[PDB]
C-alpha cells in the first residue's frame, strides 16, 4: 500500500466513523518515514482524538459509577477492574501516538508549525496518560506533558502571532493542563486570560482561513475561565 | 460532570 | 463469572458506550444456558443492534461514496473493497447473534412473550444479513428472515394485545422487511395500517409501561407509511 | 432517506 492509498483509506474511515481504521492507517503512513501535509497532520489527530477520547469518556463514566456505588469490595471490584482494563487501553493508545510523535514526525518537521502542531500533540498526549496516572509514572507523564506543552510555547511565541489557531489551541490545552493535572488555577486562569487578551489585542491579524477556529478557541478559553473562577 | 474545554484535533494550518 | 457478574458488566459497558463488551457479556450470558430474563433480553437487543449497526450506517455511506465515484476506477476500487470489508464484520456478527438465537434462547424460551421477541431478532439479523447479501445467498436469508417474522408474528397475534410493544414492533420491523427487502409494497403497507389500526382500536388496553414504546411505534408506522406513498 | 424500525430495547 503506498501512501496515497493509505491516505485515501484514512478518508473513507472517517467518514464512516471508523476510527480504528483511521488511525491504523495514519499510523502507516507515518511509519513509512515522510513528512505529512496539513491535511494528513489533521487525519491523524483527528483519527487519534477520537480513539483515545472514547475511553477517556468510557472513564469518566465509569468513574462515576464507582463514586455512587456502595464503598465494599463486592460492590466496587468490576467498576475498579473495567476502569482499570479501560485505562490499559487509553494508556495503549497513549504510548502508541506519542512513539509516533518523537519516533518520526517532531524530528522531521520542516517549518515551526509542523513542529509546534506535534509538540502540543505530545503534550496532550501525555497529558491524557496524566488524567489516569498514579505514582511514580504520574511523575513522570506530568513531567513529560509540561515540558512538550512549554516547549511548543516557546516556539509559538517566536514564530506565530498570537492570533493562530495553533498557537491559541496550545495556549488552551496548555491552561487545562494547569488546571486539572497540575491543579495550578492561578497560573491556569492567568495563562488563559492573557491568551485571550493577546489574542484580541491583534484581532487585524486574524485572517479568513483562522477565523473560525481562533474565535471558536477564544470562547472556550472563556467558558473556561467562567467555570474555573466560579470555584469561589 | 461538566469539565474544561480543550482544543478541537483538526486545525487549520 | 457468574451471570450476575456478567450482567452487571453488560450494564458497565453499556453507560461506557462500549458495545462489543456489552454483547460479548450478554453472549457469555446467553451461552451458560438459562433463559433471560427482561431486562437481559433487552441488554442483548441493545448490544447487538449497536454492533451491526455501526456496520449498517458505515456501509450506506460507503456505498454513497462509491456511487458518486464516477470516473476514477482505483477510488471506486478502493471503495468497493473497503465495502466489502464492512459486509463482511456484519455478516460475522449478525451470525454470532442468529447462533445464539437458534441453538439457546428459542429453543428454550419458556413463555410465549420471550419466544416472539427471539423470533423478531431472528427475523432482524436475517434481514440485516439480505440488505447485503447477494445471488443465491440472498435467497436463503430472504427466506430465513421471512419465517421467522411470520412464526413471531403468529404467535404475537395470539399471546397479545394489539398495543403491545413487542407485537407493534414486529409489525414495524415485518413491514420494513415486505417494503425494503421482498419490494411487496401493498403487503408492507396492509400490515404497517392493520397493525396501526389494531392497536388503535383497542388504544384502552395500553398500559402506563408501555405506553412510551407503543405510541413511538405507532408513529413510526405513520413515519414510514408517509415514506412508502411518495415512492409508491 | 430509509424506512425506519423498532427501537432494539423494548418494555416487556
Amino acid at each position: 500500500m503506498d501512501k496515497s492509498e493509505l491516505v485515501q483509506k484514512a478518508k473513507l474511515a472517517e467518514q464512516a466513523e471508523r476510527y480504528d481504521d483511521m488511525a491504523a492507517a495514519m499510523k502507516a503512513v507515518t511509519e513509512q518515514g515522510h513528512e505529512l501535509s496539513n491535511e494528513e497532520r489533521n487525519l491523524l489527530s483527528v483519527a487519534y482524538k477520537n480513539v483515545v477520547g472514547a475511553r477517556r469518556s468510557s472513564w469518566r463514566v465509569i468513574s462515576s459509577i464507582e463514586q455512587k456505588t456502595e464503598r465494599n469490595e463486592k460492590k466496587q471490584q468490576m467498576g475498579k477492574e473495567y476502569r482499570e482494563k479501560i485505562e490499559a487501553e487509553l494508556q495503549d493508545i497513549c504510548n502508541d501516538v506519542l512513539e509516533l510523535l518523537d519516533k518520526y514526525l517532531i524530528p522531521n518537521a520542516t517549518q515551526p508549525e509542523s513542529k509546534v502542531f506535534y509538540l502540543k500533540m505530545k503534550g496532550d498526549y501525555f497529558r491524557y496518560l496524566s488524567e489516569v496516572a498514579s505514582g511514580d509514572n504520574k511523575q513522570t507523564t506530568v513531567s513529560n506533558s509540561q515540558q512538550a506543552y512549554q516547549e511548543a510555547f516557546e516556539i509559538s511565541k517566536k514564530e506565530m502571532q498570537p492570533t493562530h489557531p495553533i498557537r491559541l489551541g496550545l495556549a488552551l490545552n496548555f491552561s487545562v493542563f494547569y488546571y486539572e493535572i497540575l491543579n495550578s488555577p492561578e497560573k491556569a486562569c492567568s495563562l488563559a486570560k492573557t491568551a485571550f487578551d493577546e489574542a484580541i489585542a491583534e484581532l487585524d491579524t486574524l485572517n479568513e482561513e483562522s477565523y473560525k477556529d481562533s474565535t471558536l478557541i477564544m470562547q472556550l478559553l472563556r467558558d473556561n475561565l467562567t467555570l474555573w473562577t466560579s470555584e469561589n | 460532570g461538566v469539565t474544561s474545554s480543550s482544543c478541537p484535533a483538526d486545525l487549520t494550518q
